């Protein structure tokens, strides 16, 4: 039971981390009507795949 | 002073069970010699078993 | 040369010390505990052993008038009756028909076989252990009775040993004993002087050749039935008797790690408990020069078969090269492996083959011939038997090697799930640090 | 099995074979004596009636 609560919790914190990481480098394109850069649209999935 | 039969064995997970066959009143005991002891000790009578 | 070293304190195990003495090829003690003894120190307190109560016969100063006087004797009793008109066989004399008197007295002694059948009361303090050992090396072999604390040093061929004190102190004996034939009780006696009727301890001596008796029976006396003579009492009965039949257990059924009691003197036997200090002392002669001891050189180690039973179950081979042949001395540096040997011979074939036992499911130890050195890793399987009559051979440690399978499995879980978090941070540290350099 | 039903057995009542099992162990006899002891498990059929 230790080792699989350790588990858990290590991967529910990385997991978080990414979600964190992602939102931060995606809410400033939010802001703007801008391109969605298609060299990193392609790399990071956001919202609109091909809408700008 | 006479000497009883010796009784039949039975090997089990960490348990023994004990076939008895008396001919007049005798006196069985045991104990579990680790740290903390398991005192029992009993005047069988009649053929029984045991569990140990 | 000095040496010091820790022995277990259980019977029959083979313990074997190493001594590696730079100048000399090492050296392999074999040890074994034939027997021990716990033995206490005792104060006595007082006996006690069945009554028996005596009635003289009773005097009756009959047409006349008696006075009762008192005597020292233990729980005396002594009384007069008046308008007795007793009776014998052919009449009944005391002519003088109503004034008549009887005076009837009685007291308590100890039973004719108090030294025979009787219990004792001690107060127990302060155990001493002893014990006796048997020790191998070389060519000489030997047992010997060594007390157990640090005030007794015995030779054995050359070689002085001493045996340091017990490194528990714990005793099965409580603080008060009361001893009959032979078994030993953890009872509480009440103090001299203090007993209650038809209970243990209803009369008391000092000692069984002593002269003074306390004994406290209630001893009550009656008025006889008219024409009689026969002086009728009550008292309870016996209290050693009662104790006899109703004093529930003993030590000898009851008493932890299985040590046996016995008794004349009390002592506890083959006790297994705790660690037993060594401090030895060794002469030149003992040692074997470097010169004339094989060398060992390119030592390899494999292991055929792994079974953690409590026999001997794991055969070990080991290969080497040497120059020309001779004999050596096998050593386990771990406890989780026990050699069973701890001498073998070296041929210039190259391979030897030895005996181990262990219980934990992958053991790795280093093991050494002579003055070599080698690593032994191995996997074992359980035993398939489930009950077996001779004690357990091993140490009795189950922790696995760190590069066992079960640890091995462990390591790579925890492994790729600390990957995926340092990745986790990189990624978002990455992102902050983008975020501020604009 | 010694001490329970059929320690002893007989495929039929005429039959020659028989299979007994009662743990029939003998014992060295005491000094200045001729008694040649035995131990041995009681009947298992008495017990089962
Ligand atoms: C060091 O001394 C002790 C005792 O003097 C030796 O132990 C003794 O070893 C012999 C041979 O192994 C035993 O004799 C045999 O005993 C078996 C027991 O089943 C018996 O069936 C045989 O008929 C034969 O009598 C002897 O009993 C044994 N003594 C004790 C007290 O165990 C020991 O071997 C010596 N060391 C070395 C390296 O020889």
């Amino acid at each position: 039971v230790g080792m699989s609560l350790l588990a858990l919790i290590s991967i529910f914190a990385s997991c978080y981390m990414l979600v964190a990481a992602r939102s931060k480098c995606l809410t400033p394109y939010a802001l703007t009507p801008g391109a969605a850069v298609p060299w990193t649209l392609g790399i990071l999935c956001c919202a609109p795949r091909a809408h700008a | 002073v006479p000497m009883a039969r010796e009784p039949t064995v039975i090997h089990g997970k960490r348990e023994v069970t004990l076939h008895l066959h008396p001919d007049h009143p005798t006196l069985f005991s045991y104990r579990t010699l680790g740290e903390d002891p398991q005192y029992h000790e009993e005047w069988v009578t009649a053929a029984v078993e045991r569990t140990i | 040369y000095e040496h010091s070293t820790v022995m277990p304190n259980v019977v029959g195990f083979p313990y074997k010390a190493h001594i590696e003495r730079p100048g000399y090829s090492p050296l392999t003690l074999q040890m074994q505990v034939v027997e021990t003894s716990l033995e206490p120190t005792l104060n006595l307190e007082y006996i006690t052993c069945e009554y028996k109560t005596v009635v003289p016969s009773p005097y009756v100063k009959c047409c006349g008038a008696s006075e009762c006087s008192t005597k020292e004797k233990p729980d005396y009793q002594c009384k007069v009756y008046t308008g007795v008109y007793p009776f014998m066989w052919g009449g009944a004399y005391c002519f003088c028909d109503s004034e008549n008197t009887q005076l009837s007295e009685a007291y308590v002694d100890r039973s004719d076989v108090c030294r025979h059948d009787h219990a004792s009361a001690y107060k127990a303090h302060t155990a001493s252990l002893k014990a006796k050992v048997r020790v191998m090396y070389g060519n000489v072999n030997q047992t010997v009775d060594v007390y157990v604390n640090g005030d007794h040093a015995v030779t054995i061929g050359g070689t002085q040993f001493i045996f340091g004190p017990l490194s528990s102190a714990w005793t099965p004996f409580d603080n008060k004993i009361v001893v009959y034939k032979d078994e030993v009780f953890n009872q509480d006696f009440p103090p001299y002087g203090s007993g209650q009727p038809g209970r243990f301890g209803d009369i008391q001596s000092r000692t069984v050749e002593s002269n003074d008796l306390y004994a406290n029976t209630a001893l009550k006396l009656a008025r006889p039935s008219p024409g009689m003579v026969h002086v009728p009492y009550t008292q309870t009965p016996s209290g050693f008797k009662y104790w006899l039949k109703e004093k529930g257990t003993a030590l000898n059924t009851k008493a932890p790690f299985g040590c046996q009691i016995k008794t004349n003197p009390v002592r506890a036997m083959n006790c297994a408990v705790g660690n037993i200090p060594v401090s030895m002392n060794l002469p030149d002669s003992a040692f074997t020069r470097i010169v004339e001891a094989p060398t060992i050189i390119d030592l390899t180690c494999t292991v055929a078969t792994c079974t953690h039973s409590s026999d001997f179950g794991g055969v070990l081979t080991l290969t080497y090269k040497t120059d020309k042949n001779g004999d050596c001395s096998v050593h386990s540096h771990s406890n989780v492996a026990t050699l069973q040997e701890a001498t073998a011979k070296v041929k210039t074939a190259g391979k030897v083959t030895l005996h181990f036992s262990t219980a934990s499911a992958s053991p790795s130890f280093v093991v050494s011939l002579c003055s070599a050195r080698a690593t032994c890793s191995a996997s074992c399987e359980p035993p398939k038997d489930h009950i077996v009559p001779y004690a357990a051979s091993h140490s009795n440690v189950v922790f696995p090697d760190m590069s066992g399978t079960a640890l091995s499995w462990v390591q790579k879980i925890s492994g790729g799930l600390g990957a995926f978090a340092i990745g986790a941070i990189l990624v978002l540290v990455v992102v902050t640090c983008i975020g501020l350099r604009r």
